[PDB]
This record gives structure tokens, C-alpha cells and sequence, in this order.
């Protein structure tokens, strides 16, 4: 559900 | 000090035109609201609200109402030598219902600070020694590997005006208010240390927090980048935030004792000795990072063992040759990447329940150095530091003492975060794999 | 089968000019000594004198004396389709006393057969599974990033004969004397596997490592570059070694039942359990590298918990729906990596532990998947592999059935080296550390 | 036809080394086991065991254990021109237990043929029309956005012999033994159509899967490459695999009526009734992914309307103006994507269901053709086939008459799978909306 | 309605 | 579960 | 025990 | 002592 805030590690 | 009506007349006068509701999140970033001055003062009342959800960092899952608490003390204006003048407040979180949020730092430092005045403790007085690294930019503003300089420990090699950040970062921050004791360079080339004088807990934490801002401003309008990561480069010396701290009792140092060998009151001893015991519990929080662990390593001067001495290599805790009202106990694990609430109120807490619970101290380790096997170092009762993240997140979980100075709210969320942090980078395939391996195999 | 009469007028009538008397270290690279046809007649009389130090690896400290030994009926000839033939003798290695050396992979194979035997199973029925990946190389013949083809699992997409490596392996195979089963192209891009016919256990390692320097070969040959790392790419499929077993004795499968539900006899069920419990103990030496534990990450077929099934996404242990004479045992763990010798020394070994202990199965797991949680997985008794080289390694030094398997001076060598890769490994600083952070901190 | 003795003589006589056990999965990409020739005999005795659960695709959920059963009447040696000759069988797929797999495409159609059989009617004759385009290759072998040729409908453009790839894969296909027809230059620039001669609906897909192998490896040999991809450029023609299709019942063709206007029995009209009603369910299977319904827009001769005519720009059936033995009902919806055994099967299947419920064939579309309204288009009755493959999938699962020609086990399968495809597209942010917006908004 | 053949001006 | 055979798609 | 000190002749 | 062996990881 909590895609958009990981993506630092993208 | 300050109250509304200083505020008030200060920005008038300034011309201060932007303000920075500056506060942290649980990772140590700094985070901030802006403000228009037309809305001075419906922040000075207390009424801002914002997500509050940001401090839980990458792992909130709703969006909910938090208000900004300005620390009116906290007031300061930016002296970027340019119009429109730019201020910032330090604010604390609350809920909606008017009692602070669980998961603010500084509310956590706070509580620990007030369980310690409750058992008779006025204060807690602490100077850290942030390490910092400075490299080169390229064209598309990107760091490179290159470091600012090649001097060594305590040179004088940034000098003149080009590209002197360290100079400059001095004379801003005593333009700014802040007390700065002394500063030299690092070790390792391109490595800069800014020593601050020593406050209260809580102001020491924000001048953490100010001086890392302020570190990256000026570091960045020099065309250069400063980084705080623990260990930047493998081969050469990390960055540490050596925290040194003395319990305080109405002006009156408790760690001092004249009739003591080493001037160190049975209460000092104490605090030792609990710092000790929880160090695998508080690795964790004074070392959060992966990166972190990759500094702990024997030979630059980091600690990787838990013990104390006067004067050794590496010692977890030093006792500096200073007396009087500026004996002192030094605690080098922690490094900047750390948040400076979070690690303040840990140590506090181990300190504090060393202190109830009469903890005794171990025998200093002497000139003998940690070239001893590992029988012989179980043998003497000398514990080794966690090796990874992992171990450190264990180690938190399983610790009654720090993790309830965390707080049942704010280990959670921690504990998710680090989780995933550990997650992703354990799934990795790094170059040096490939290096070692794919011609071998 | 050979005689010495038999190999000197193959010799003679081959024009063989060149023999290599192949033999393996402890980390299982290839390893030979070369040797002109004129000296073919000493190299029979078990005369030929090397360093012997060599199988230690990069941890050796002083130059012995060994004698090699070659096996007869290893003797072949290599097809290269050039003149001044090249041909190969695999030897075991002795000490100048006339002692076998102790610290020789396929002595300790032997020695593990050995004991096999006198429980009255005659033979280790093995038949491997490797898979390898196979990369661009640029001008200046390095590996680059780029896969030989886009294929997918059972593809055909490596078609005609521009690049087809897969055909041209199968093919030399065949002509070497290979028993080459079936081969396909494997789920990631690039990725090829080919399954051998099964042989005897010490017949199947030595032909896993002819299998690797062949692969090698042709693929150097055709502008390519073949590895066998574990996990060469992050999100990708990993490359596997899974390796079919089965105990004999005098041509009658002893794991074979036609009474049982399954078609499992009682002595595969304790063998299975005994390979089920010391899991954990040989993971160091199946998964001997740092690389090894990327690919026991959930999600890419790889086994990483231990469990057995007949039918799951990744089980310990799978059961094909072969029977009779072919009802086997797979074990997934091992990747192409590991030392094929030590590999199946160490599974044998934990069979007949479990079989002379008569210990008792776990109960399958079903159509359930691992999405259950901790608390549900050790509620199960559901064991997790090792999560790094590290646990493993203090797995294997606590346990005292496979370390009995691989002998006092073996192991202490692997553990030299394992310690010595994992210490370079854990200090290193990584592009991902960088990533994160640098700028974050 | 074949036996196993005159399989084995031919693989001795002609040298053949290489043995590849075809088969298809769902998604109909060609799939295969190698195989060396000294395994054929146990090839032939169908007892070779794969995964199976390749036949899924990327949605495969465990390993299962299937027996490849080759037809020997598919028995085949590839022309290329080299030394260790390579052959093919195909197979059909069956469980362990001896059942036929419910899951392969071949079977499906095997079982739409008997239940036409049934009816019977003993073959069903078809002859597709394959096209394909030609890209040029850069030096890395990748394929760039240049066609092979500029050549027009019908045109001889690719001359003489450099980059003659048309003529040559049609010399190979007449040297395997296929049955050629014709073959012509497309509409579009760098275009192809190679059209076969008649033969049954099992042969015909496997004549595809075939002649799509040899085109890619020509193509790949002259330093081209070659897809079947619907739509590969935006405003040129598409490529199409049109279908002609007529029932026979004991060398009759029960399509022909010489008392007919337009030679037509009423068994076609129904057949033909059949097909226009499900229509659009079959669209999920003749059109099966993202790119097929990029060529379904007006303006590139390709349907776009559920309508039948003699005489149209695009009809969706068109009967061509051979009569007697040559009458034919030709569908014109499916492109080479399209699996050819499952888009044989789900028209056979709509045309059967139309032929038992004595279906009334609407009436042909005249030379007026498809500027009128929505308005007009639906009060005359003339439907339109799904814009997207989300409509066909919701059209395909809300469909009772096709989704049992699917079967149970396929059609979940099937349905996974174009749902994963549909949820990775429609997420994706293409170029096209960067180029409009981002300076707009 | 002849859009595909007119690729030569285009 | 299946992140090995969705590569296709990254 | 001295190796982040002689960096310089690293 | 034992250098010469563990260029390798340099
Ligand atoms: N104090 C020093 O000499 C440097 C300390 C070292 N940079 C550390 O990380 O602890
Ligand atoms: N489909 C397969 O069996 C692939 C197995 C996978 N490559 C592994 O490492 O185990
Ligand atoms: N002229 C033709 O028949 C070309 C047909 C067109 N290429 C299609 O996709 O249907
Ligand atoms: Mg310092
Ligand atoms: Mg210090
Ligand atoms: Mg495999
Ligand atoms: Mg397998
Ligand atoms: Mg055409
Ligand atoms: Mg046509």
C-alpha cells in the first residue's frame, strides 16, 4: 500500500 | 530569551519576511513548514496544523492533524547576507486534543530530561564533536569522489578565502548566537570537526540540528558538498559525534570529586557503568544506519568494544584529563548520521538506570590493546559492539530500559523503518561481488 | 574402464602431446598440473611431485611435497578439433609417505562413501541440475552487463547457430562420453541448464567440474563469458545446483516402496529427516560464498526455509513423481558454486546420520506458502537457512556431524578462508551506502 | 507419416545430433527441450519428464512433473546448411498418471476437433496469411526503427540476393517439406506475407509455429530481424494472420451449394452466424495483447466491425470468389500474435455452436462503407470488436460458449496472465503524454 | 478511409 | 511470490 | 593497529 | 606473512 514513499530506494 | 511581543518586534524590525517551522522525524531529517510573516502570529498562537504523519518518515500509513508548537528561545534569523531576511522556530508536535504526540524526539528527550530531574538532577550538560566530509562537485551539481582538500589531522590546510567553508561556517554560526569552542581539521583528507561549548541537552540537540543546516547551506554555496554519512569512503577514517556529558545539580558538576584517583564521584561511576550495560541496546539508535556498522571497524580510531579507559586507541567511554566543573564523560559510538534526541534521552536513560541500580564499573582496560583473542577478551568480560543492523535492532528489541525512553509509539514505527532499510540492502548485489566472483565461479 | 597399457596406446594413436592432471582445492576451483606426453609413463607410476599447498587456497603458509595420483578411468580426450590433442587425468593426492592426503575434497568424498558402504549401500546414486548464466564480453574480452540472449523459461531462443553455446556444450559433451539428459533454456535471460544422466556420486562431481571448464571453454570461444555465480543481478533469478539423490544397493533402489502412499520407503524418509535437521550445519559449505545468501531471498524459486514438499514454490527438499528404480531425493540448496565433492560428502553424510538415528519426518508442507508469519512459522517448527556466510559458517563450527564429515585439517581451512572472504566482504563500502546516503546525511 | 524404426534409420542415415522436443505454452511462444540423439529412444518412448508448468507463462506457481509424447508425423530436419544436423518433434503434454494435460493449447484444439468429429464433420481445412516485418539491426544486434526495404503492395523491392530474406526462407520452408503458396511484399514498407497451402487445423498451427521459428532464424542470419508484433509503427499498416476456413466431411466441402447465389450451403451461413455472434469473446484469443488492438483502428484494412461481406474495405469475414472444393469463409480478426491452436479452436468452437443452433446469418455489409454515425451503425445492427483487451477479457469471462473451448485449467491461466499484462500497461506514463502535457499544465 | 496506403507521402 | 518470472516487466 | 592515520600512502 | 596470496581482494 505504501508504494509512493519508498521510493528513495527506486 | 524571547516572548511574542520580542518576536513580534525583532521580525518587524528585520524585515524578516520568511519563517521556518523547523522539526524532526524520527530518521533525524530536518523538517520544516513555511510560513509567510503575515501568519507570525497564528503560529506564535499555537494553531498551525500540518500532516504530522512526516515524522514517522517513509513508513506512515495515514494522513492525520498534529499542531506546531513554537519554542519561542529557539528564535534565530539566518544571516545569508541578503534581503528579505529568512528566521526559523523550533516546534514541538501536538495532538489535536491538546497533549504532546508520542512520537517527537524532543518530546522523548524531554521526558527522559524530566524522569532525570526527578531524581534530583537539574540539568544535563553535553558538547558533542561532529565530523563532517566536504567533496567536489561536478557540473550538474552532483558530488563526486574527490575530497575539498588532502590535509591531515589538525592541519591548516583550507586556507586563505578560496573555498574556506570551515572559516566561514564559524563566523555564520557566531553570527547566528551559537557558542563555538574550537574547530580543526579531521583525520581523514577533506574531513572538517566543528566543536561546539556545551548547553542543555535540548539546545545542544538543536544546535546539532542548526549546525548540520548550516554545514550544508554553506558547504553547497562554496560549490562543494558536506556529507555527515559515517563512512563515506572505505580505506580511510569515519565521522564521529563524540557526545561528551556531565549530570548537573544547581551549577554543582555531580560527576566531580576531589578525594576520587581519577576525579570521578561514585555517581559518575555509576552512570558509566549503565551506559555500559545497555550499549548493544542503545547501538541502534546511535548508530541507525547500515552504513554505520561499516565505521565500527579496528584501526580509525572508532570504538568496537565495550569498555572504558583514560587514554587508549578506541575506548567505547573516555574520561577526559579536564576537572573541577569540567570533568566529563565522553561516549564516541555515536555518529552524526545519528538523531540527537533520540541518542541524548538513550544515553540519559542507560545513565539514569545505572545510577538507581547502583550499577558497578568494570575495570579499565590499560595500555593493553585489543590484539587479544577472542577467548581471551570473553575471559576478561570486554563485549563487543553489534556487527551490523541487524544485531542492533535485536538487541533494541529484546532491551527493556531504552526501548521504553523510546516510548511504545516511536519503537514501532523505528523498528519498521530499520527493518526495511535492512531488507533492502540485504537482497543487494554489490560490485564487490561481482569483483570476487563471476571469473572465479 | 583403463589400463595403463590401454592409455598409452590411446595416447599414442590420439597424437596426444598434452595431458593435464586435473585435481580440486578446498574452494573448488579447477586445478591441474601440465605435462608433456614424454612424461605420461611417470605420471602412471604415481610419481609425478607437486606443491600440494595449493588445495588450501590463498590461506597456505608453507610449500609441502604431494604425489598425485591419476584415476584411469577418468582418462578422455578433449575434442577441440585441433591438432597435438589435449587429454585429461583426474588424481587424488597422497603424501610422500604413501598416505592419502587429508585435506583432499574427493578423499573426503571417498572416505564419506566409504562409510556408506559399511552401512551396506553400495552406492550414491547423484544426478545434478547446474545452471550458469551467460554474459556479452567487449573488446577488450571483459564480462560486460549485457545477457547472450532474452529467452525465457524453456525457451527456444538461442536458435540456428549464430552464438547457440548451448548446442555446441551438448554436443562436445557427447563427444567427450558425456550422459547428457535433457537442457533447456531457465527462467532469467541468458540463464541455460543441462542435466546430466545420473552416475555414482565421485563420477558425478568429477563430471560437474568438467561440465564447468567445458562451459567455460566454449563460451570464451564463442566471445561470451559463462560464470556460475549464484547471483550475478539483483531481481533476477538466481542459478541453482539442485541435486538428485538416491542410495542403492546392488541394483535395487533402497528408497523405493510400492506399499507407501508416496512410493517412500522407511530408510528415504530417515535420510530425508537427517538431511532436514543438519541443514543449517552444511549451508556453509553448499552455499560456501557471500554471494550465495542474494539468492536465498524469497521470490526467485530458491529454497529458503527447511521444509520438504512434492509440490511448492520452493521447498528444502522436493520429491519428483518419478518412481521405481527413479524415485529420488532433490535438494535445492546447493548452488553451482559450491564444491561438488564436499557438497554431496556433507548431504550423504547427514542421510546416514538421520538414518542410523531412524529420525523422525516432519510433516509436508501443504499448498500453504510462506506468507504466515514468524510466530506462525516457528509455531510450525518451520527452520529458516541461514541469512548470511557468517551464520553459517558459526553453524558449521558448532555442529559435530558435518564437520566430522569434511576432518579436522579440512576444516580448519575452510573456516580460515570463509573468515578471511567474510572479514574482506563486511568492511567493504558499497555503491548502495552511497546512494542512500550522501545525501540524505 | 513415420514409425520409430524410420525415425531412428533417418536419424542415423542423416547424422543428426540434436533433437528439439517442441511444444507451446499459452501465451504461444515456441518452446522446447534439447535433446541428444543418443536419448531419441527414450524421447520415442515418451518417457521424457520436464517441468510443465512452463505451459503457464510468468504465472506458474510450482514445479510440476509432465511426459513430453512427440508425433512422429511432425518428424523434421532443419536445412542449414552445417555438420551435426538438428531435427524436431513435437509433443503433446500428459500428466503422470497418463491423462492428457488440460492445459496445453494443442490438446484444446485436439478436443474442439473431436467434438466437430462428433457433429460429423471429419477435418477442418485451413490456410492462414501470416505477415511480418523486417528491421534492421545496429552493431550491438539490437533492432532499430529502419526497415529492411521501401517497397510497396505487392512489390518486387527486395531483388537479387543481398538481404534476400523472403526468398530465402521460402527456398528452406520448400526444403523442409511445407506446402508454400505464394508470397508477396506488403502494403507497409519492410513487409511480408508468405501464404502456405491448405492442410488440417493441427498441421496448419503447427505450420505456423514453424514457419515463425524459421522466419526469426533467416531473418537473424542475414543480420535482420524479424516480428510478428501487430502494430509496430504508428500510421502504417498492421500485420495480420487472416484465416481461411471450410469443413470437410469425407473429401466433400460442405461449405459449397452450386444452387446457391453466392456458393454458399447453409452449413457455411450458419458456420459464418456463428462466428459474428461471438465475436467479440473470441477477441481475447485471436487479438491477445495490448498491441493487437493498436491495429484494430480504421484506416489500415484491418476489421474494426462484426460484419461480413464479399466486397468491403475491412469486413470482418470475407468470402472469397473461389468456389467448388475452394470455398472458403476467411476470418480476418486474428494477427500473429495470436496463439494458432487456441484461435483455430475458439473459431471452430463459435462456428459449431452457430451450426447447432441453426444461427440466421444478418445481412452483408454493401459497398457502403463505415462513415455513418454511431446512431446508424447500431440501428442497423453491426457491432464493433472491443478497443482495448480489458473489454475482450470482460467479454471472454462473461462468455459461456468459448471460455468451455477454453477449458477450466486454461482459461483461469489465461485470464491471470492478460490481466497482469492489462495492470503493467495501464499504469505505465508514455512519452506520448509527456510530449502534450508538461508544457500545457 | 485510405489512410495505410498513403504512407509513401508521409 | 513470483518476482523472478515478472522480470520481463522491469 | 594504525591503518585511517597512514592513509597518505594509500 | 601471507600477502602475496590474498591480491585477490586488492
Ligand atoms: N578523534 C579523532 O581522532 C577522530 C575520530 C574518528 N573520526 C571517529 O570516527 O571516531
Ligand atoms: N525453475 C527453476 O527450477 C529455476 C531454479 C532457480 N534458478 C534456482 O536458483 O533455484
Ligand atoms: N492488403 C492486405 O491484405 C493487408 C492486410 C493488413 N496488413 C491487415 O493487417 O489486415
Ligand atoms: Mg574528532
Ligand atoms: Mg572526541
Ligand atoms: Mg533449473
Ligand atoms: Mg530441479
Ligand atoms: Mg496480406
Ligand atoms: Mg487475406
Amino acid at each position: 500500500l505504501i508504494q509512493g514513499e519508498l521510493s528513495r530506494f527506486f | 530569551s524571547y516572548t511574542r511581543e520580542d518576536i513580534i518586534r525583532i521580525a518587524e524590525e528585520e524585515n524578516v519576511r520568511f519563517i521556518r517551522l523547523q522539526f524532526t522525524d524520527l530518521l533525524g531529517t530536518i523538517k520544516n513548514v513555511e510560513i509567510p510573516v503575515s501568519q507570525l502570529e497564528k503560529a506564535l498562537d499555537n494553531k498551525m496544523m500540518f500532516d504530522g504523519s512526516s515524522i514517522e518518515g517513509y513508513v506512515r500509513i495515514e494522513e492525520s492533524d498534529m499542531y506546531l508548537y513554537p519554542d519561542l528561545d529557539t528564535w534565530v534569523v539566518f544571516p545569508w547576507v541578503t534581503s528579505d531576511r529568512v528566521a526559523r522556530l523550533i516546534c514541538d508536535i501536538y495532538k489535536p486534543d491538546g497533549s504532546p504526540f508520542a512520537g517527537d524526539p524532543r518530546g522523548i528527550l524531554k521526558r527522559v530530561l524530566k524522569e532525570a530531574e526527578e531524581l534530583g538532577y537539574t540539568s544535563m550538560n553535553v558538547g558533542p564533536e561532529p565530523e563532517f566530509f566536504l567533496f567536489k562537485t561536478d557540473e550538474k551539481g552532483d558530488p563526486t569522489t574527490e575530497l575539498n582538500d588532502q590535509g591531515g589531522y589538525f592541519d591548516l590546510a583550507p586556507m586563505d578565502l578560496g573555498e574556506n567553508c570551515r572559516r566561514e561556517i564559524v563566523l555564520k554560526l557566531e553570527e547566528m548566537g551559537f557558542e563555538i569552542e574550537a574547530s580543526h581539521h579531521e583525520v581523514a583528507p577533506g574531513q572538517h570537526e566543528i566543536d561546539f561549548k556545551y548547553a542543555d541537552a535540548v539546545k545542544a540537540a538543536d544546535q546539532i540540528q542548526t549546525f548540520k543546516l548550516v554545514v550544508k547551506t554553506i558547504a553547497r554555496q562554496h560549490g562543494l558538498h558536506a556529507t555527515f554519512m559515517p563512512k563515506p569512503l572505505f580505506g580511510v577514517n569515519g565521522s564521529g559525534m563524540h557526545c561528551n556529558q556531565s549530570l548537573f545539580k544547581d551549577n554543582e558538576n555531580v560527576f566531580y570529586d576531589e578525594t576520587d584517583e581519577l576525579g570521578l564521584s561514585q555517581t559518575a561511576r555509576h552512570y558509566m557503568a549503565g551506559i555500559l550495560k545497555h550499549a548493544r541496546a542503545m547501538a541502534a539508535i546511535t548508530n541507525p544506519t547500515v552504513n554505520s556498522y561499516k565505521r565500527l571497524v579496528p584501526g580509525y580510531e572508532a570504538p568496537c568494544y565495550v569498555a572504558w579507559s583514560a587514554s587508549n586507541r578506541s575506548p567505547m567511554i573516555r574520561i577526559p584529563a579536564s576537572r573541577g566543573l569540567s570533568t566529563r564523560v565522553e561516549v564516541r559510538n555515536p555518529d552524526p548520521a545519528a538523531n540527537p534526541y533520540l541518542a541524548l534521552a538513550v544515553m540519559l536513560r542507560a545513565g539514569l538506570d545505572g545510577i538507581k541500580r547502583q550499577m558497578a564499573l568494570p575495570a579499565p582496560i590499560d595500555r593493553n590493546i585489543y590484539v587479544m583473542s577472542e577467548e581471551e577478551r570473553i575471559e576478561e568480560g570486554i563485549p563487543s559492539l553489534p556487527a551490523d543492523l541487524k544485531e542492533a535492532l535485536s538487541e533494541l528489541i529484546r532491551s527493556e530500559v531504552i526501548s521504553d525512553a523510546l516510548g511504545d509509539h516511536a519503537l514501532a514505527y523505528f523498528y519498521e523503518l530499520k527493518e526495511i532499510e535492512w531488507d533492502m540492502y540485504r537482497t543487494q548485489v554489490h560490485q564487490w561481488e561481482r569483483d570476487q566472483y563471476l571469473t572465479l565461479y
